[PDB]
């Protein structure tokens, strides 16, 4: 029984094949913010 | 690596030529404090005033 953790998720679309792709690879996302410390975010509002 | 339980139990800290600082241990809801002062007793540093 086996197990891993995926420890970033930075990031984004990758549309190469999912076993070849890394970790940390989305298949997509959308209004996402992969930033440095904290990860996946949402992307701030837009004010009017 | 952050797969298993890692039952923690006692850290230790090491200093140099110096003390008297605390420490303290904060779990969810324990709040232990672990106070330190200079030396042992029977030292040559531990002196009735120095």
């Amino acid at each position: 029984l086996i197990s891993q953790s995926i420890k970033n998720l930075k990031g984004g679309i990758s549309q190469q094949p999912d076993i070849l792709r890394y970790p940390d690879q989305g298949s997509r996302q959308v209004n996402g913010w992969s930033s440095e410390t904290e990860g996946l975010q949402k992307r701030p509002p837009l004010v009017f | 690596e952050d797969i298993g339980r890692l039952q923690l139990r006692r850290a230790w800290v090491n200093y140099e030529n110096s003390g008297t600082f605390d420490i303290y241990v904060e779990n969810q809801s324990s709040n232990w404090k672990y106070t330190m002062a200079g030396a042992r007793l029977g030292s040559n540093t531990l002196r009735a005033g120095r």
